């Protein structure tokens, strides 16, 4: 995160100041790599 | 005359009261022997499949819809 400590926020509120802050929440990034079941051959054949 | 009709009625009573042999046994023997051939004819395909090595679902039967529930 990048939380910005804004000093006496209440004081500047009394001053009537609009306030912004470059902020980040606790984000996350996940990568899953998933192997693939891939057919290649067959021979014993049966019907039912 | 009156005596003639009593003779006639007595004959009808005696005739229609004839003892009934148990026909129920003969039908069962016919039914059992008929199923005997129906089930016994499947021995050929069953024996061949077993010796061939096929599985239970791999053996095809020539069994058709039949009465007496097989």
């Amino acid at each position: 995160r990048r939380p910005v400590s804004n000093g006496n926020f209440q004081q500047r509120v009394k001053a009537g100041d609009i306030v912004v802050a470059p902020y980040t929440s606790d984000g996350k990034i996940t990568v899953k790599l998933v192997a693939g079941q891939k057919d290649i051959s067959s021979t014993p054949d049966y019907d039912y | 005359t009156l005596i003639e009709l009593m003779i006639v009625v007595a004959i009808i009573g005696i005739l229609a009261a004839i003892a009934i042999p148990q026909y129920q046994n003969y039908i069962a023997k016919s039914q059992v022997s008929r199923v005997m051939s129906e089930t016994g004819s499947l021995k050929t395909v069953i024996e061949t499949c077993i010796l061939d090595g096929k599985t239970a679902a791999n053996c095809e039967l020539g069994w058709t819809n039949s009465n007496l529930l097989g």
